[PDB]
């Protein structure tokens, strides 16, 4: 429901959705909206107070402004961006290898003040790069996906340490900007406070006091209830503010003698003025939090203040005294605690408005520098705003952001699930972010304020566990960068249907039930004690009327991924992980159809990734093809919607769609029209429903192993299409021009048999590994050829042919069917790089039939290659007749703790074969709870299983003891879920009942065709001449240490010296080998190896003298 | 001992150079900050890929041309002063910097 | 694929010892009293000085 | 004095003398240790070795320029403090002070840099190389086969296999040469899994 | 000036002389100019009409303008992969085009052995089949003691006996 043409899944669901799932890629497009200034994030805002609000651009020019020289004579400011429409739409973007952007137009202004002169102009500041209506950017042709990254937050960040050798608990503060400087304050194992301003060495923190600017009644007046204090008072023989700014002066710049205005002047030059230290207006915004500052002020003014540092030392000193509660004067109480910096309410999301704001900002400086500069030389009255800006830096900023950097990524285009959850994902690495390899254990773990913003789930399982995460469905982001989460606001015990967003601080606050806890049909609770989650990651039990807010859902902590994997609950966590990034690695089959059990998250998940064509505006289909579809809206208009047949997507799948509307069909707005790569009527359907076995069989599915039909081959279940794109250009050399022709030389005029009149493949024509593709012909010059050439050629009467020929071939191990050709030329005044003449572009598509070594999975972790495709008449068969599609071993389902997958067979098998509960004398006892028209399905009905909150296994004991008869009246799989199967070989029925039902497996992308390499001589390097590394290559295969080391143990010295000198580095002794094994000889002896070589002039040139010795 | 390194090493003794054993493992000294011509893209004289102290480019030639086959094998081109030999001796000879 | 050239020639020739063309050594002297040796072609102009 | 006695006994009792520790020539390493190469599309790609010995040549040419120009001392001590620490940079760059960096703040690879480390010569390039002769592919299990058997794909098996079967086909006289025979390798005759 | 010439003759490392930086450093100022005041990036026809050159000479100094990429930079993202490792050394010795051409050393010189003695003689001296040296005809001639016009005929038979289908059949193979 609320999709206006869905399909009917009936629900296992008990629970109703007070919350609808937002949309699934607000965390890109309202962030990208905020950058611009559009009037949808201006209404947006506005409705949220009317705080007036400014964009991002906007934040950045006013930040900016106005930019004046040393005199103070003159200042250039700036106003008002604007963008123009799209120079060119998505689909010719795509097509063209162009970007997709808008020009962007600033009003500069330039003042004269000792005239008084107001120079007033337009600038362009470049092509700004748009976002499309899917979250993605197309730079250069490609769609690409900014990820989110999390950070630290700027702040106060208050933690202690127990020592060691004292036993004493040490405080200490950091306050980190954003762009700033450094300091701290300790308190060691005696009784001092210290400094460590800007990383320096330490001094007591009276010094700091004095430079400020107080005496030592007003330190003994405010620090008064401290021994610390006093005693570091008393302790720092040093009295006087300009005595105090001499000792601070004298290690902050060392070497710089002591001025008194720079001395003076240095700490508020350092942090008090907004040239060398802003921390932003988060970070403004957490100390004023943290401290209790301004309650109601507007954020402003964020540089860092006196009242700000007296308020830190303040509470340092009462933290470590042990107090809870605090008040500067001038402010409100807080809590006097230590900081957690993993939690959630501290860890900030640098969003992709944001992090392009930084690249504008970074950008912006650069142009600043160059206006200061050329403002200097030029003569006044004579320059205007033209004249001033140098508007490159800016857009070599965005360029460079935009294309190599770490969190502009390229699109995962496997399948809709994947592109979706490339958005909405939250990288911990980046540039601004920790490393890898330097980032600690404690940031790769599950926190409790994780409950409903991140998902504890999916996440990778190589070198990056903990780094990556995703964002959770129901969660939303901030204007200041933290994740809230929705909650269901209970007065009284009665709970409402208010929905209010918390973020992790203000959840810490109050104390929040559980979703699934029973309500008294008005919203009063019915149990006297409710399950709760209490400040710190506590679970009690606390009385119903303590309780103030509640979760809108279960299944609030998971994400779109994981919330896709029926019966979660059943499997463990590390198999959930697996069958969530599993889900992701699937490939687009020709047919693909949906699950028969499913959760309700396929429906918005393909509709909210968007490679589904949904009506825009009711109306009434009037003329449908293969390739458009035209629907008349209710006032005359008409709209035609193209589609997408046979288009390599960017990891080489197909990305067809398919209308599923017939001609006089009645369309309302927001229902599919159109299918996708991996969608059967709107739905996302990844996989194929097969049926299934759960024994061991003769060895050939023994650990991991699968095997299969020849059903599955023979009527092309898993199979798909995959193209491929091949690319050559013909440039200006130095020796003339290459060109692209069919005059190429010698080769004979077989293999110039599908090539067209200009040296192209025609289209349709199959290719082999090896053929040609493009011929294309370089020129050469003047060599000189050997007598035994110049023999032959004499004998033969061929010529010299001064051009060299360099075409494009089909690389090792491929092929397909040519079936397009794209070609630019320089004379068509197409925009190719300069040198470049042309560029031909063709693409070969084949289709894949499954076969072994290729590797499939189902939705619960269990992964594996195929092993065997067995013929139909050796597989188990039902007393039917019908043989199982595939088999799977017994032993990896009990030890790997995902019986979610038996679970799934047992109520597929069920929704194949439909049931009928006998409610003649009432309902049944376990069918109390059941949905009404739940009672009933016909033969291949579809249901879903939500993710924690779905079917029980008292309903799936009740569904196997009722389901229908076949086509005579055979019940063929018993109350227990266990068929009687016969041998397909011997023909005799195996000896006990076995495990069979219809579980949805797909297809994953690790496929035999693109692992399989070999080599026997190929492409060496250059400096060392080892073998080159790599598939893309011809490429050998590493042999490390390790394996040295087993060939050592064994004792293998011959195997070992062949291995690291005639197969790798003697550079004659490869080419006398080569001729020994054609020539049928013994294999010679071994030589220095050229790394050796190499070693010792690196080694002489670092002014060793290693030589050799005789004896 | 060795230097042509066939494979009969008692041992490989590691030391310090003096200059004497800099300059006399050095063919030529290198005395301009130069790689290649930015037109022809051939090696400048006195260079950093210099000719007439690393060896030929090309197999058995030398720079102007003048000396082009193995029966001028191992004479010095009295114009360019590049002496005619394999191009695989620029893997193999120093020069030094004065 | 990345293909690069250092651009130079490799020659496919038997490398003989006997039939070569004949060589005259000149030598000379630098000012700090070292002396080389230069195999000049036989049938070619000795030079009077000589970058050594 | 045992800390120190290390040292002096170690430039005693051996033949070395310390005078060696201060340089008046730097080897230069040769060129195609050090290499430019031509990409495809006319590009360059050279090798940071020779920035750093660049650095080198062109302080020491100013040098000597303002050696025999008459220069002050300050000029002149700038330029040999200059000409010291571009040699430092050349043979360990980022020990003392900060990197040499190229474009983008990337540090350049000095001398030191090509020998140390999980990625230096000892540990990438000598102790464990890349083979010729040598494929790789994804293991199935094979339940049908005796213990001293492996079943091997024939399309990986012909490539490691090239030149024995290049053999055979000119000797079963299949193939009149080796070039034929090469051909017939690379095309796929129905002969050539005969061979095989 | 002096600042400015050493830089130019310093910066790059392929080192494009003074002039030539000059006509780049004019051709920049030029393009940011019509870029400004354009809103476009100009075409090299409007930046050879505004710079008084043809519209090839501004691509040749474009190209011109052009610095060379690191050979020690890391091409990947996670792999610590430098660049070096993916380049093709396109000069090393192939190890059957080296095997290929023994063999055709020695085919041939079996077929030229089976003809006469004088007549291969004749073919080897004037193709420099044995010390790399083509000979001419009248060397060839006082070397047997003929004439000009005589070796150049008995060399025209012999490569009429040469192009025969019996002795260029076993020779076909090998272009
Ligand atoms: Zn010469």
């Amino acid at each position: 429901n609320s999709v206006p043409g869905a399909p009917n899944r009936v629900s296992f669901a008990k629970l109703r959705e007070p919350l609808e799932v937002p949309g699934l890629l607000d965390v890109q497009t309202d962030s990208f909206e905020w950058l611009i200034g559009s009037p949808r994030w201006r209404e947006s805002a506005a409705e949220r107070g009317d705080v007036n609000p400014v964009g991002g651009l906007e934040e950045v020019l006013y930040e900016l402004s106005p930019i004046e020289d040393f005199s103070g004579s003159m200042s250039l400011s700036f106003s008002d961006p604007r963008f123009d429409d799209v120079k060119a739409p998505v689909d010719e973007c795509k097509d063209k290898d162009m970007t997709y952007a808008a020009p962007l137009f600033v009003t500069a202004e330039f003042i004269n003040n000792n005239t008084g002169e107001i120079k007033s102009q337009t600038v362009f500041m470049g092509d700004f790069p748009m976002m499309t209506e899917k979250g993605t950017f197309i730079i250069n042709g490609t769609e690409r996906v900014v990820v989110s990254q999390l950070v630290r937050s700027p702040g106060v960040y208050f933690d202690e340490t127990i020592d060691k050798s004292t036993d004493k608990t040490l405080h200490s503060v950091k306050v980190i900007p954003s762009r700033g400087a450094w300091l701290e304050f300790d308190v060691d194992k005696r009784d001092t406070v210290g400094v460590r301003i800007d990383r320096k060495r330490r001094q007591p923190v009276t010094v700091l006091l004095k430079a400020l600017g107080w005496t030592s009644e007003q330190i003994v007046e405010r620090f008064g209830f401290s021994e610390i204090m006093r005693s570091t008072l008393e302790k720092d023989n040093t009295v006087g503010t300009d005595e105090a700014l001499l000792d601070i002066y004298r290690k902050l710049r060392p070497g710089e003698p002591p001025t008194k205005e720079s001395a003076q002047t240095l700490l508020e030059n350092l942090f008090f003025k907004e040239k060398r230290y802003d921390l932003a207006r988060v970070g403004r915004y957490k100390v004023n939090k943290k401290l209790g500052l301004h309650v109601g002020e507007p954020i402003t003014s964020s540089t860092l203040t006196e009242e700000d540092v007296v308020a830190t030392i303040e509470y340092l000193v009462r933290l470590h005294e042990g107090q809870t509660t605090m008040t500067v004067p001038g402010g409100v109480e807080v809590p006097v605690e230590t900081d957690d910096i993993d939690h959630f309410g501290n860890r900030r999301l640098r969003t992709v408005g944001e992090l392009i704001q930084n690249q504008i900002r970074v950008g912006m400086s650069r142009m600043e520098r160059v206006v200061r500069e050329r403002m200097t030389t030029q003569d006044v009255e004579a320059i205007t705003p033209q004249t001033l800006i140098n508007i490159r830096p800016v857009v070599a900023a965005i360029k460079e952001f935009f294309g190599t950097s770490q969190l502009s990524q390229f699109m995962d285009q496997n399948n809709p699930l994947s592109g979706l959850t490339h958005k909405r994902r939250l990288s911990a690495l980046g540039p601004g972010g920790l490393s890898r390899e330097r980032a600690g254990l404690e940031v790769r773990d599950v926190h409790p304020s994780h409950y409903g913003r991140m998902c504890p789930i999916e996440t990778p399982e190589g070198p990056n566990i903990g780094l990556i995460g995703s964002l959770s469905v129901y969660a939303r982001v901030n204007p200041f960068g933290f994740i809230e989460t929705p909650y269901r606001k209970v007065v009284d015990g009665v709970v409402s249907d208010e929905i209010v967003y918390l973020t992790a601080d203000e959840e810490d606050r109050h104390v929040v039930a559980q979703a699934n806890s029973p309500i008294d049909a008005d919203g009063r609770f019915v149990e006297p004690r409710v399950l709760v989650r209490r400040k710190a990651g506590e679970v009690e039990y606390v009385p119903s009327s303590e309780v103030d807010y509640m979760d809108v859902s279960p299944r609030q902590m998971v994400s779109v991924a994981t919330a896709m994997i029926p019966f979660l609950e059943h499997d463990d966590a590390n198999r959930a992980l697996m069958g969530a990034n599993m889900q992701r690695q699937a490939v687009p089959l020709v047919r693909s159809e949906a699950p028969l059990v499913g959760t309700g998250m396929e429906l918005r998940a393909a509709i909210d990734a968007g490679d589904v064509v949904v009506a825009e505006e009711s109306g009434v289909i009037e003329e449908v093809s293969a390739d458009y579809i035209t629907v008349m809206h209710d006032n005359g208009t008409r709209r035609t919607y193209r589609m997408r047949k046979f288009a390599r997507s960017n990891h080489g799948t197909c990305a067809n769609q398919c209308p599923i509307v017939d001609a006089g069909d009645r369309v309302e707005a927001g229902q599919v029209i159109a299918d996708g790569p991996c969608t059967d009527d709107g739905e996302m359907a990844l996989g194929k429903n097969l049926l299934v076995a759960i024994m061991p069989w003769e060895g050939h599915n023994y650990e991991d192993a699968i095997i299969l039909s020849n059903r599955l081959v023979e009527e092309d279940v898993l199979t798909s299409i995959h193209i491929e794109e091949h690319e050559i250009d013909a440039r200006d050399t130095k020796l003339g021009a290459e060109e692209i022709t069919r005059d190429i030389p010698n080769i004979s005029d077989e293999v110039l048999a599908d090539l067209d009149e200009r040296g192209i493949v025609r289209i349709g024509a199959e290719v082999r590994d090896g053929d040609i593709l493009v011929g294309k012909v370089t020129p050469k010059g003047e060599t000189e050829l050997t007598p035994e050439e110049r023999l032959l050629r004499a004998i033969f009467g061929e010529k010299a042919r001064e051009v060299r020929d360099t075409s494009l071939k089909v690389p090792h191990g491929e092929s397909g069917k040519v079936i397009g050709i794209r070609v630019f030329s320089r004379e068509d005044e197409d925009e190719l790089p300069a040198g470049v003449n042309e560029l031909v572009r063709v693409y070969v598509a084949q289709k894949r039939k499954i076969s072994d070594g290729d590797k499939l999975a189902g939705r619960h972790g269990n992964k594996g290659v195929i092993g065997k495709i067995l013929p139909v008449e050796d597989m188990p068969f039902l007393a039917d007749g019908t043989p199982v599609d595939i088999i799977l071993n017994t032993h990896g389902v009990p030890r790997r703790m995902n019986i979610g997958q038996i679970l799934e067979t047992h109520l597929g098998w069920c929704a194949h074969s439909g049931w009928k509960v006998d409610a003649a004398k009432g309902v049944p006892d376990w069918a109390a709870r059941l949905p009404d028209e739940l009672l009933e399905a016909q033969p291949n009905a579809i249901v879903s299983t939500p993710v924690f909150d779905g079917a029980q296994e008292a309903e799936l004991q009740g569904l196997l003891s009722c389901t229908l008869p076949n086509r005579d009246g055979d019940v063929l799989v018993d109350a227990d879920g266990k068929a009687m199967l016969f041998d397909g070989r011997s023909g005799e029925p195996f000896p006990y009942p076995v495990t069979v039902g219809y579980m949805y497996i797909m297809k994953l992308h690790h496929l035999v065709d693109d692992k399989i390499h070999a080599r026997s001589t190929g492409p060496y390097s250059m400096i060392t001449q080892q073998p080159l590394g790599g598939k893309a290559q011809f490429g050998g295969q590493r042999f490390g240490e390790m394996e040295c080391w087993a060939m050592q143990a064994y004792g293998a010295a011959y195997t070992l010296q062949e291995l690291l000198t005639i197969k790798s580095d003697d550079t004659v002794g490869r080419v006398k080998v080569y001729e020994a094994i054609v020539k049928g000889e013994n294999i010679p002896e071994p030589g220095i190896p050229e790394s050796f070589k190499v070693l010792l002039k690196e080694l002489q040139s670092l002014c060793l003298n290693v030589e050799v010795l005789s004896s | 001992g060795a230097m042509l390194d066939v494979n009969f090493f008692d041992e490989l003794r590691i030391g310090l150079a003096t200059a004497e054993d800099i300059r006399q493992w050095s063919y030529g000294e290198v005395k301009k900050p130069e790689t290649i011509n930015y037109r022809t893209l051939k090696p400048e004289k006195d260079g950093l890929f210099c000719e007439k102290i690393f060896g030929p480019t090309r197999d058995w030639e030398c720079y102007c041309g003048k000396y082009k086959r193995v029966r001028f094998k191992g004479i010095i081109c009295e114009r360019c002063g590049v002496e005619v030999t394999r191009a695989k001796v620029r893997r193999e000879r120093m020069g030094h910097i004065e | 694929v990345l293909r690069g050239s250092r651009l130079g020639a490799v020659s496919y020739e038997t490398d003989r010892n006997h039939d070569l063309a004949p060589r005259q050594i000149a030598r000379y002297r630098t000012d700090n009293g070292e002396e080389f040796e230069v195999p000049f072609a036989d049938d070619a102009e000795i030079p009077g000085t000589w970058l050594c | 004095a045992l800390k120190r006695l290390k040292v002096v006994a170690a430039f005693q009792q051996s033949g070395n003398s310390p005078m060696g520790m201060v340089l008046d020539a730097v080897p230069v390493i040769p060129p195609e240790l050090r290499p430019m190469v031509q990409l495809d599309g006319g590009r360059f790609a050279t090798s940071d070795l020779n920035d750093l010995y660049r650095r080198v040549i062109n302080r020491n040419n100013r040098l000597k320029r303002l050696i025999d120009l008459g220069a002050p001392e300050i000029i002149v001590n700038n330029e040999k403090r200059m000409l010291q620490e571009s040699v430092d940079a050349l043979f360990d760059n980022g020990r003392r002070g900060r990197p040499v960096t190229g474009p983008g703040n990337r540090p350049l690879k000095s001398l030191s840099d090509l020998l140390k480390g999980k990625q230096g010569r000892f540990r990438q390039n000598l102790l464990g190389k890349r083979v010729d002769y040598s494929g790789r592919s994804v293991i199935v299990v094979g339940p049908q086969l005796k213990l001293h058997q492996c079943g091997l794909p024939k399309l990986m098996a012909l490539e490691l296999f090239k030149p024995f079967v290049m053999k055979r086909l000119v000797d079963l006289n299949h193939a009149q040469n080796i070039k034929s025979a090469k051909r017939m390798v690379e095309r796929q005759r129905p002969q050539v899994w005969d061979v095989l | 000036q002096a600042i400015t010439r050493a830089m130019a003759d310093q910066a790059r490392t392929i080192r494009i002389p003074v002039h030539m930086v000059e006509v780049i450093n004019k051709l920049g100022r030029i393009q940011r100019e019509l870029l400004q005041d354009l809103g476009r990036e100009p075409t090299p026809e409007e930046l050879a009409k505004e710079m008084d050159i043809t519209p090839e000479k501004v691509l040749e100094i474009q190209q011109y303008a052009r610095e060379p990429i690191s050979l020690d930079q890391t091409i990947g993202d996670e792999g610590d992969s430098q660049l070096g490792d993916f380049i093709e050394d396109s000069e090393a010795v192939v190890a059957v085009d080296a095997v290929s051409f023994t063999l055709l050393q020695d085919q041939l010189q079996s077929v030229l052995d089976t003809l006469s003695e004088r007549e291969a003689g004749v073919v080897r001296l004037r193709f420099g089949l044995t010390d790399g040296q083509p000979r001419t005809l009248d060397e060839i001639g006082q070397v047997y003691g003929v004439t000009r016009e005589r070796i150049r005929q008995i060399e025209s038979k012999t490569m009429s006996k040469l192009r025969h289908p019996s002795r260029s059949q076993v020779l076909r193979d090998y272009l």
